[PDB]
């Protein structure tokens, strides 16, 4: 096995506890604590390779956490997530995206752009607005839904793939 | 105190 630190990061309820637990247990939550920050380990095999990943699914903490601070060091990629019907959450994006330059202290970390709840009709955030965000940043661009499953394993596979091609360099 | 938020108080 190959050990990968992967950071779900996020506006509160955008999916991102939804979208863990579907990767991690097979199964769609409705509710899942808003504020609960955990570390959860995917044994699932990519490219050949087994891999062993520790994902942090993110939430609000003023308090200091050993277990953020961790993830702080050791992070090696991140799912910046928005959901398509919360203009706010797409807004966020590009905050999330220059804060974790300044963690890393570096200008390429591997990411990847996710808009969630893809399942849903009323669409307010474009596709093409998000392709053109992740065009300019040089990252992956997946549409999810944690409801359906429909990208949950792209999403996740690519950013080890990012990590992976990071590492080469 | 890293931003911007992004995450809340990231220090
Ligand atoms: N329809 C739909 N609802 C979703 C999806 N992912 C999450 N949700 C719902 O969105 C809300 C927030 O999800 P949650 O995982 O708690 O978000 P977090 O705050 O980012 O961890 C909950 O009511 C979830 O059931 C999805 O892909 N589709
Ligand atoms: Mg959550």
């Amino acid at each position: 096995s190959t050990e990968y630190k992967l950071v779900v990061v996020g506006a509160d309820g955008v999916g991102k506890s939804a979208l863990t637990i579907q990767l991690i247990q097979n199964h769609f939550v409705d509710e899942y604590d808003p504020t609960i920050e955990d570390s959860y380990r995917k044994q699932v095999v990519i490219d050949g390779e087994t891999c062993l990943l520790d994902i942090l699914d993110t939430a609000g903490q003023e308090e200091y956490s050993a277990m953020r601070d961790q993830y702080m060091r050791t992070g090696e990629g991140f799912l910046c997530v928005f959901a398509i019907n919360n203009t706010k959450s797409f807004e966020d994006i590009h905050h999330y995206r220059e804060q974790i330059k300044r963690v890393k202290d570096s200008e390429d970390v591997p990411m990847v752009l996710v808009g969630n709840k893809c399942d849903l009709p009323s669409r307010t955030v474009d596709t093409k607005q998000a392709q053109d965000l992740a065009r300019s940043y040089g990252i992956p661009f997946i549409e999810t839904s944690a409801k359906t499953r429909q990208g949950v394993d792209d999403a996740f596979y690519t950013l080890v793939r990012e990590i992976r091609k990071h590492k080469e360099k | 105190a890293i931003g911007g938020f992004g995450f809340l108080f990231l220090d």
